[PDB]
């Protein structure tokens, strides 16, 4: 879902 | 003739031109902003 | 001369902007409809 997308891009922000 | 009408339309268009594409750009990126604020909560 | 350069000002400046904020429009109904569709969810 969209809000899990953004938790993707949460979770790459992270990563870098 | 042509040219008066041609040559000024050339700054008032432009001009007409400028300012929407400003709005929108300030008024979609601050729904951004409450798209993802909503969606998230 | 004088003209023709007010001229091409106009074919060159115009249309370049014309193409972005066509782009952004598209961009801006994009997220209105994901927004709408996700946020009815």
């Amino acid at each position: 879902t969209y809000t899990e997308q953004a938790s993707k891009r949460h979770h790459c922000m992270r990563l870098t | 003739e042509k040219f008066k009408f041609v040559l000024d339309y050339k700054i008032k268009e432009l001009k007409k031109q400028i300012e929407p594409r400003e709005n929108e750009i300030k008024v979609m990126k601050e729904q951004i902003q409450e798209m993802e604020a909503e969606l998230e909560r």
